[PDB]
């Protein structure tokens, strides 16, 4: 059960950018599969990727 | 959602997240009114009609 309500709670500080989809209202959205990507990048380079 | 045959002129700051901005904008707050990219290089479908 993909709960993004906690998402605004833990780490809402720097950026919440959402690309291709609605930034909100996806909690009620139903879908097939979710992929999680984790990496450490420089703060200025977040717009480059 | 907009009603049929209705014209809306008031463009306020749109809150795109939990973060309350009230004229702060930034993350989770994007102003809805946005301009086209009018490039003559832009091909069919991106030229004015």
């Amino acid at each position: 059960v993909a709960d993004y309500s906690v998402l605004y709670n833990f780490a809402p500080f720097f950026a919440f950018k959402c690309y291709g989809v609605s930034p909100t209202k996806l909690n009620d959205l139903c879908f097939t599969n979710v992929y999680a990507d984790s990496f450490v990048i420089r703060g200025n380079e977040v717009s480059q990727i | 959602n907009l009603k049929p045959f209705e014209r809306d002129i008031s463009t306020e700051i749109y809150q795109a997240g939990n973060k309350p901005c009230n004229g702060v904008a930034g993350v989770n707050c994007y102003f809805p009114l946005q301009s086209y990219g009018f490039r003559p290089t832009y091909g069919v479908g991106h030229q004015p009609y």
